[PDB]
């Protein structure tokens, strides 16, 4: 059954998807590419203390609809 | 005034920008308590730049407030913390003044301040006080507390509050193909626009809705990555061609609610979304220990104690009963939390300090500027995974007394004898700039490195530059010039005599070339490493030499708001290099060449034109001079012949004798660099020229450029003719007739105007590469045959140009903006300013202390972490934050990939075969058959094969019985350096099946 | 500083606010002329309060002079006209030092200015020298002569310049009565909104539509004398009750074009819409002035 | 079946649809309706001349597209 997600940049950029409680990350990780031209192995995303890894599903890290999502850099500076 | 000293301003002015800072240098500060968490915030303050700051803090210095106060000694013991602190806070700034307020009995005083910070020290009903002065009366106001691993903010800025740029992001720009009559905008090919629902963007080069130009602002509706609608546009008239649309942020208003009615009815912001029903608890936490307070005449719960514990959880409980809405309709108190507050209540921790002293800091800029998006309103905070096990470190009322010791309030949370493990660490810091200075600082405060089996090894090899200063606040004035490290260290000192004699500042640059002075032995002894680094080459170094030693490594960084912090421990986690950051924007070689549509263009083109022109051909003059094989090896080895030997031809024929030569060289250079050149692409490309295809060949990225008639009037070409001219004096060891002055247009004007400027001639012959992926690049016989022979030329010596982009008398930036700003004018692109041009060339990073402060601070709290030895990954936090949002978010690290081989599990980062000795190549193999069940299949030393299974017995025979070092030499022909203690072999091998296998790697031990 | 004194600005502080006049009070201005053109923008100037103003004017005072320079008198005749008049324009306003250039040989000079002002003293030679180096530099520039009943005025504040306030108006306000899910805001009772095409709305007080009250700005459709529509509001909720909207003025960004580029490609604002077709025979006219004089 | 504007002193835009034969009067009333100013306190000027009250549009050459100035007496000095 499918859903509404957020995910929100380091900018302060909120993206909108839709998947179902049943993708993967590796599925999610290719509907931000799609809408943000970044590649998946330079994504990183987090959810209520865990880092989301490729193999697994919305519904290991418990991700419910509505819930948001952050997308984070390593910075290079200082 | 309307002034800003770039010099000293130089990173935070591309954080904050110049509007910010003035409103900034308009605004008198006022801090309340001057503990740990006041001087933290002061500290920040007045590094960025304030009209004034004034202190209040008429309370005695005791010795336990030294526990994160990094500017009290106990010298200064009973005198008032507010007096002594004031001349050490001035010195950090000269052009802010640093007041004390003597008494603060008159609330009226207030007024003269536009913001007012509340800290530790401050009762919650004087608080409210405060607040509801503020409030009323315009006052910007901010409180903060700190208590053990626990710590809030609460902001309120009054009913009326202008934001006036929400994040500090560059604006989004961008070319558009297509308006349709309904606004919907088509970007040009496979760009993105970048915008989200609810932006605003203005317009301009759209012809055919001439008026869409003029500035309006149009409300973004997004349809995918590559259109947006902007509402109907029939009314404007009907698009033809081209547009740039920008970006603009408007202006927003919001309002705060006072500190009384946000105790009842909080706004959270979420520090850890991993954590967020404890906000609710912690909010009500904080009220008890107030309240606590006031039937304890003053005094917070004592440490470690049940009693208090228990009436805290019961206060907190009559909150929750009286106001059921706060926790949730069927709640409950989380009374093990609560506890833990109480417990911890009269802590005093440097992590946790510096993260608030960071954050509130940042939050006090915002409210005197309209920059970034204020916090709104309440965030609570907790650290409780750095506590160690109970088993190896109990906690109780014993364990954890004070001892008369500047670390007492550490002890109280900690106890003795975790706080002595802390002292007895041994430690490399990699790095002494911004992380630097404030990682000193908290381990300073944390006494770590000053027990007798401890040691702090500190190493960077930069010295201490103007621009430093408004971020590593360890430095002054009088030290610029000196060595980052070493002043750091004796700063530290100074701050922590405990330390004394246990910091080793070292000056060496941390790479491959220094691993004699950074052996086996010195790597081995260290219990960590942290980074405090400012380039990706640098941490991913140091990350493999972590790995190599089984090191734990605290990484972090920042950018501008922008920080991350990430632990990598040994046999747990990945490391740093296992994974991929988004790599430079790499722009097309033709866009340079030809083709320049943005600012970033006309600048490396300009940048490179300055290599080209006062480094690399004076550099090539001098290898030709003295190298007599020169010629003969440029034939063979070299990607463009033709321009070397051109570069050292032109050197050498037109040799100036004084500066008026040095202006019509430079004035000639302009005449070919923005006019011929300009006039030949358009001859090979006329504007009204067409595809193949039959569209026009300059549309898009492609914009027809014009030739430029030099004109003194114009201040890009003055000064590329003043600074192109300085630059080749310099070159020639020619004396500038500037050199003590400003440049005199009439006199430049008078050398020109006598000037023949040579007409130009079209080469129909010449081509143009317009595509990357198309083709091209006797003379060269005639080109040797015209160079002068160095016997003409003894003791000659032309002298390169080394870019320092931070001297602002060296005529650099000069150079490559007004040569930037030519070729802009060429292409009909906006012309930018110097410090725009310096932050490009220069690959500025933006920095500020008040994230350097925070991030740092949460570096310290996983150091914690370390010191227990914890292996649950679990307790461990990356953490990532954008201050400007605000925003902060943590997650658990990723375990270290696992392998297995025969019935063997091991891990892929961190396990390798050891081996001990010079051992034989037929050793190694029967080792490793016997021993761990391999069938070694292929053995290599870094690029060399040293054995593989496909070898025939004769070339067996040659390698069995040799040593690895020996078998090394004769394949390689080279020696092993003597110095060498170590060697990495790969290996390939099958398993007891007969299949190939991921096997870890091997050391060899000489 | 970042003070603006009440007592003295008063009735002036109503007309362009405190944040425009901080903004005046970082700025120093140059004045190229002290003939009576260059006396009167001077004495408005600095009445006005700018950061410092410099007057340029080597030339003798001359009898003639004293038709429309009110600062000046028949003891000043042989002495320079810039001279003369600083002390006199220094009274005007004890906020606003006033210094004197003592020359313009060096264009460089100009660098220490934010506006460069040049009257009817300087040549339409020097006039468009000075510009290409302000408007090449980011110096605001404006031009003006007076010949007899004819006057013109030129204005160039270079190729990036942000309006913040386009009117000085009231921001217009008022109370709702009534929004529709597709946008449609109805005026309480007999109100006007006022409002036009394409300006922007915030709203407060807004109940049943909470987040239309965050302070977003919404873009304004007109329907009529009573109500103008924002677009749908199906998102944000259902509307209930109560609420006031706000204009809110938004920044815009314009270029202007040199001197140089207007002398050929002039941009026209009309004086007196009864004689329009005169702008550009009269445009023609300055130049040939100036050619009569080379 | 034409257009015209009514620029006001503020800066303000109106937009009327009129036609050629329309008189002030006409006008004025369609501004009332638009701006709720009273007839008698309008004061529109036109290429040099004030709008006058039994006129037409037709007297005073008013063409589509032209725009009309709404402007007022101050009070203070
Ligand atoms: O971010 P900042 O510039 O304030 O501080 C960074 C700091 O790191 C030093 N550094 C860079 N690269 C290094 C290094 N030190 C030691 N070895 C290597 N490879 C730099 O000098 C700065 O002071
Ligand atoms: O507009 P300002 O206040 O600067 O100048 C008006 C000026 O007029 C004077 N005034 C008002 N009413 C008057 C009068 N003078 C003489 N008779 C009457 N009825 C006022 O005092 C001001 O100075």
């Amino acid at each position: 059954a499918a859903m509404q997600i957020f995910v929100k940049t380091l900018t302060g950029k909120t993206i909108t998807l839709e998947v179902e409680s049943s993708d993967t990350i590796d599925n999610v990780k290719s509907k931000i590419q799609d809408k943000e031209g970044i590649p998946p192995d330079q994504q990183r995303l987090i959810f209520a203390g865990k880092q989301l890894e490729d193999g697994r599903t919305l519904s290991d890290y418990n991700i419910q609809k509505e819930s948001t999502l952050h997308l984070v850099l390593r910075l290079r500076g200082g | 005034a309307g002034e800003i000293d770039e010099s000293l301003y130089s990173r935070q002015l591309y954080v904050l920008g110049k509007e910010a800072m003035l409103k900034m240098q308009t605004s008198n500060v006022l801090i309340l308590g001057l503990k740990g968490l006041g001087v933290e915030i002061a500290k920040n303050v007045v590094l960025a730049g304030v009209k004034s700051m004034t202190v209040f803090d008429p309370e005695p210095v005791q010795l336990a407030d030294l526990s994160t106060q990094f500017f009290l000694t106990e010298k200064d013991i009973g005198q008032k913390r507010g007096d002594v602190t004031r001349a050490k806070l001035a010195e950090l700034n000269a052009y802010v003044p640093v007041n004390v307020l003597d008494s603060l009995d008159d609330v009226t005083q207030l007024s003269q301040f536009q913001v007012v910070v509340a800290t530790d020290t401050v009762s919650l009903e004087d608080k409210v006080k405060i607040n509801e002065f503020c409030h009323s009366s315009g006052i910007r106001f901010i409180s903060s507390e700190t208590r053990g691993l626990f710590g809030n903010t609460f902001v309120d800025l009054g009913d009326e509050f202008t934001v006036l740029d929400p994040t500090g992001e560059e604006p989004r720009t961008g070319m558009v193909s297509d308006i349709e009559p309904d606004g919907t905008v088509t970007m040009l090919d496979d760009n993105r626009h970048g915008l989200e629902d609810g932006n605003f963007v203005r317009f301009s080069e759209v012809e055919g809705l001439d008026k869409l130009n003029d500035g309006t602002l149009f409300k973004v509706e997004v349809l995918g990555p590559f259109a947006f609608r902007i509402g109907s546009v029939k009314e404007y008239g009907e698009y033809k061609k081209g547009g740039i649309f920008t970006e603009v942020k408007v202006p927003r208003k919001i309002s705060f609610k006072s500190l009384k009615q946000q105790l009842s009815n909080p706004e959270f912001v979420f520090s850890d979304f991993a954590k967020f029903d404890r906000a609710a608890q912690l909010h009500l936490g904080f009220q008890a220990l107030h309240q606590f307070a006031v039937r304890h005449n003053g005094e917070l719960p004592r440490t470690m104690n049940d009693e208090d514990a228990n009436e805290l959880i019961k206060l907190v409980t009559d909150l929750s009963v009286q106001q059921p809405e706060v926790l949730g309709e069927g709640v409950d108190v989380n009374e093990d939390l609560i506890k833990e507050l109480s417990y911890q209540a009269r802590g005093d921790i440097p992590g946790v300090v510096a993260f608030f002293g960071g954050l509130v800091a940042q939050e006090v800029l915002k409210a005197c500027s309209g920059k970034f998006t204020p916090l709104k309103q309440f965030m609570y905070f907790d650290s409780l995974e750095s506590l160690p096990d109970p088993k190896n470190f109990p906690r109780n009322e014993k364990t954890t007394q004070p001892v008369n010791s500047r670390y007492d309030n550490q002890i109280a949370v900690f106890g003795l004898d975790f706080q002595k493990k802390i002292a007895n660490s041994k430690v490399f810091l990699v790095g002494s700039g911004a992380i630097g200075c404030e990682m000193l600082k908290n381990w300073a405060l944390l006494g770590l490195g000053s027990g007798s089996d401890g040691y702090i090894v500190v190493t960077d090899n930069d010295s201490i530059e103007k621009s430093n200063l408004n971020r590593q606040f360890l430095f002054r004035p009088k030290d610029v010039g000196k060595n980052k490290s070493e002043v750091a260290a004796e700063a530290v000192c100074a701050m922590n005599p405990d330390l004394k004699g246990k910091i080793n500042a070292k000056i060496d640059k941390v790479g491959p070339e220094t691993e004699e002075i950074f052996n086996d032995s010195f790597w081995e002894s260290l219990d960590f490493v942290t980074n405090a680094l400012d380039n990706v080459d640098a941490r991913t170094y140091v990350d493999r030499r972590c790995v190599f030693y089984r090191k734990p490594l605290l990484e972090s960084g920042t950018l501008g708001t922008k920080g991350n912090t990430q632990v990598i421990i040994p046999r747990l986690t990945e490391s740093y290099s296992s994974s991929r950051d988004p790599p430079e924007k790499s722009i097309p070689l033709c866009t340079l060449r030809s083709f320049p549509n943005k600012i970033d263009h006309t600048i490396a083109w300009a940048k490179s034109l300055f290599q080209g022109y006062f480094t690399d051909s004076a550099e090539n003059v001098n290898m030709y001079l003295t190298q007599p094989n020169f010629v003969e090896q440029t034939l063979k080895q070299s990607g463009d012949v033709k321009g070397v030997l051109e570069s050292i031809s032109d050197s050498l024929s037109s040799k100036p004798h004084n500066f008026e030569d040095c202006i019509k060289w430079a004035r000639l250079e302009f005449e070919k660099k923005f006019n011929h050149d300009i006039k030949q692409l358009l001859f090979n490309f006329p504007k009204d020229a067409k595809t193949s295809n039959g569209e026009p060949f300059w549309s898009g990225a492609k914009r027809a450029p014009t030739p430029l008639e030099f004109d003194i009037y114009n201040n890009d070409h003055f000064h590329f003719v003043v600074a192109g001219a300085s630059l080749r004096a310099y070159n020639y060891g020619i004396k500038s007739d500037d050199s003590n002055s400003k440049p005199n247009v009439d006199e430049y004007k008078s050398v020109i105007d006598h000037m023949i400027i040579p007409e130009f001639t079209p080469n129909a012959n010449l081509k143009i590469q317009v595509n990357d992926d198309d083709p091209d690049p006797d003379e060269i016989d005639q080109l040797v045959s015209s160079l002068p022979d160095p016997s003409t030329l003894a003791g000659f010596k032309l002298e390169p140009v080394d870019f320092e982009k931070d001297d602002d008398t060296n005529h650099h930036i000069e150079f490559i903006t007004a040569c930037s700003n030519c070729r802009a004018q060429n292409y009909f692109i906006e012309t930018a300013d110097r410090q725009k041009t310096k932050f490009i060339a220069g690959r500025i990073i933006p920095a500020i202390a008040t994230t350097t402060s925070l991030v740092t601070g949460l570096v310290n709290l996983e150091l914690y972490k370390l010191i227990d030895n914890k292996t649950d990954i679990e307790q461990y936090k990356n953490g990532f934050v954008n201050l400007a949002l605000p925003f902060f978010g943590f997650s658990e690290p990723i375990a270290s990939p696992k392998g297995e081989y025969n019935n063997k599990k091991y891990d892929k980062i961190w396990d390798r075969f050891d081996i001990k000795g010079d051992i034989k190549l037929s050793d190694l193999i029967e080792h490793f058959e016997k021993d761990e069940g391999l069938e070694i299949t292929m053995l290599s030393y870094g690029v060399s094969l040293l054995y593989a299974s496909f070898f025939p017995p004769k070339k067996l025979k040659e390698r069995l019985n040799l040593p690895i070092t020996q078998l090394v030499k004769l394949v390689t022909k080279k020696d092993i350096p003597a110095h060498v203690s170590t060697m990495i072999l790969e290996i390939c091998a099958d398993d007891k099946e007969g299949e190939d296998v991921e096997v870890p790697f091997i050391t060899i031990h000489l």
